[PDB]
Formats: structure tokens, C-alpha cells, sequence
């Protein structure tokens, strides 16, 4: 399933046996409970730019 | 960078200046707090490594307006499959002798597990190469910091859109192609262990380092630029690992 666009996954994705697919987070995230999108936890997380966020 | 333009202070938050006695040496990518990746061969020539200063947060080389944080680099770790003045395996990790404190202007970069990369990443055709090198081949460097967005090309591409010269360096599973053969656009030399950065869903993450290339922005070629991919594993165990004295550590790779 993950080598379909991404799995659906915001981020990072696991296959699993079946058709079984877990997504995943860099650390300073957490994953949403619709099981795809990820979330800062974190002031400045990787990979976002605080002056575009913020605007 | 030739033919970009300047990163709007605060939008490139995190690059690293690598100076040494002052002086400017590279580029480089911060991807947390106290780890930097850059490319080994900008320390090929290194003799007092005490002098080895990362600047984050850095923007106009002209001013110093309190944004930028510098810390002296503790640990440079490279592969030891490179080989000093070679192109292969243009990568090291870089240890902060302490963390640079997170603000508006000082972010890490996501680096990026590497399945994600390969799979999603690598198929991203346009990413962000930034730093404070030449503004064009033979010419003076920038004193504001530049980035220019480029097309990745597969590497079979590559060669075939590439002028033949002869002596050139192979284009390995290590490196990848991006850019412009048409003179216009394209990282140069001072730009080297900066960022190729790939936006990706809302997110940006390493992918390339500035390596190599013929001249700057020349006719028929493309600027090479290491694939950060093929060392995620490499990194992660490394940052890992309690630091060893002595500056240079060479690691193992794979
Ligand atoms: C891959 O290894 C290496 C790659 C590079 C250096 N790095 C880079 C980096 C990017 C590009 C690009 N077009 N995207 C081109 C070059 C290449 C380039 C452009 C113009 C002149 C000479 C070179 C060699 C080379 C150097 C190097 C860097 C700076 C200077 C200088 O300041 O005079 C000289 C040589 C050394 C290495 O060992
Ligand atoms: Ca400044």
C-alpha cells in the first residue's frame, strides 16, 4: 500500500501483512485519528517555517 | 547560487554557515538541535579544526542583527568509503559542541526515513538548493543568502543530456542530477553541504547536499548533489552514539 501515493500518509508509512497500513510521524508530531495526518506537538518543528505559519 | 534569488531572511531557517578562522567554508543542513549534515569534502584541507564555527540563523554576511546563534563544531563524522578529493560519498555529520536554541529563524530540517524518500521524495520534481557561494561561475559570492529551485532528472538522464568532457567523475547511486544545462541556473562551489530541500504535503525535508559539478551554471551539465537517502540509517545510528574525542571521526559505511 505505501509504494501507492504514500499510502495516504502525510508522512511516513508502514506496510503490514494484508491489506494493513500504519502511518507515522517525525518526532514533534503526532498522528490524527483520521490515521494519516500529522500534527506539530512541538514550538518549531522540522521541516515548517514559523514566518509563513504564522502569517 | 547562480540565477536565484535571495531566501527571504527567516524562510531558509535552517542552513548553516560553516566558517573556519572566520572565513567562509560551506554550507550546511541543521536537522535538529545539535546535528548538522554537510559534505565531507569541505573538509578535505582542515588543519586547526578547534576553528570550526556553524552559524545558524545567519541571513546578511554584512550585519550582525541578533538572530544568529554560532557554536563550535565538536564532531565531524564522515563515511569511510569517501576518499579526500573524490567525489563518492559527499557527506558528514556534524556534532554542536552545544544545542542552537529553536526560534522563528532557526529550524531544523526533517530528515527524512528512507523509504519515504526513495519512494515519495525522490519523485518531487522541484526542490530548494540555497547558500551563500558564487552568484556566478568565476565571480564574487553572495552576502545575502540565495536559493534556487531546480528539477531532479533520473540519472540514465542525466548522462544523456549531459556534454561528454572526459575525466568526469561517475554519476553514482550516491549522487543524483539537478538543475539546468542551458548556462542559466545552478548551485556552485561555495554553496557546497548546503541544502537540497524537497517540500512535500505541507512539510519540508533533506534530500541532496551540494557536492559537485563542472564550472557553475556550464553549458551541458548539471549540478550533482548527494543522495541524502542512502545514508539515513548511517545518520540516525551515528547521532545515536555517545561522542569520541578528537574532532574528524571516520565511520563505517554502510
Ligand atoms: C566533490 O569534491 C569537491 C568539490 C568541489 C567543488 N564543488 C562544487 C559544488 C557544486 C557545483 C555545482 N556546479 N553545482 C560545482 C562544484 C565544483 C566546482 C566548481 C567550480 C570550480 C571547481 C569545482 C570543483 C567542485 C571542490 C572545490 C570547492 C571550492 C573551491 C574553491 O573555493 O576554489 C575549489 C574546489 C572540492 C572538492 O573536493
Ligand atoms: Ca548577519
Amino acid at each position: 500500500i505505501c509504494v501507492n501515493e504514500n499510502g495516504g500518509c502525510e508522512q511516513y508509512c508502514s506496510d503490514h501483512t494484508g491489506t494493513k497500513r500504519s502511518c507515522r510521524c517525525h518526532e514533534g508530531y503526532s498522528l490524527l485519528a483520521d490515521g494519516v495526518s500529522c500534527t506539530p506537538t512541538v514550538e518549531y518543528p522540522c521541516g515548517k517555517i514559523p514566518i509563513l505559519e504564522k502569517r | 547560487i547562480v540565477g536565484g534569488k535571495v531566501c527571504p531572511k527567516g524562510e531558509c531557517p535552517w542552513q548553516v554557515l560553516l566558517l573556519v578562522n572566520g572565513a567562509q567554508l560551506c554550507g550546511g543542513t541543521l536537522i535538529n538541535t545539535i546535528w548538522v549534515v554537510s559534505a565531507a569534502h569541505c573538509f578535505d584541507k582542515i588543519k586547526n579544526w578547534r576553528n570550526l564555527i556553524a552559524v545558524l540563523g545567519e541571513h546578511d554576511l554584512s550585519e550582525h542583527d541578533g538572530d544568529e546563534q554560532s557554536r563550535r563544531v565538536a564532531q565531524v563524522i564522515i563515511p569511510s568509503t569517501y576518499v579526500p578529493g573524490t567525489t563518492n560519498h559527499d557527506i558528514a555529520l556534524l556534532r554542536l559542541h552545544q544545542p542552537v536554541v529553536l526560534t522563528d529563524h532557526v529550524v531544523p530540517l526533517c530528515l527524512p526515513e528512507r523509504t519515504f524518500s526513495e519512494r515519495t521524495l525522490a519523485f518531487v520534481r522541484f526542490s530548494l538548493v540555497s547558500g551563500w557561494g558564487q552568484l556566478l561561475d568565476r565571480g564574487a559570492t553572495a552576502l545575502e543568502l540565495m536559493v534556487l529551485n531546480v528539477p531532479r532528472l533520473m540519472t540514465q538522464d542525466c548522462l544523456q543530456q549531459s556534454r561528454k568532457v572526459g575525466d568526469s567523475p561517475n554519476i553514482t547511486e550516491y549522487m543524483f542530477c539537478a538543475g539546468y544545462s542551458d548556462g542559466s541556473k545552478d548551485s556552485c562551489k561555495g554553496d557546497s553541504g548546503g541544502p537540497h530541500a524537497t517540500h512535500y504535503r505541507g512539510t519540508w525535508y533533506l534530500t541532496g547536499i551540494v557536492s559537485w559539478g563542472q564550472g557553475c551554471a556550464t553549458v551541458g551539465h548539471f549540478g550533482v548533489y548527494t543522495r541524502v537517502s542512502q545514508y539515513i540509517e548511517w545518520l540516525q545510528k551515528l547521532m545515536r552514539s555517545e561522542p569520541r574525542p578528537g574532532v574528524l571521526l571516520r565511520a563505517p559505511f554502510p
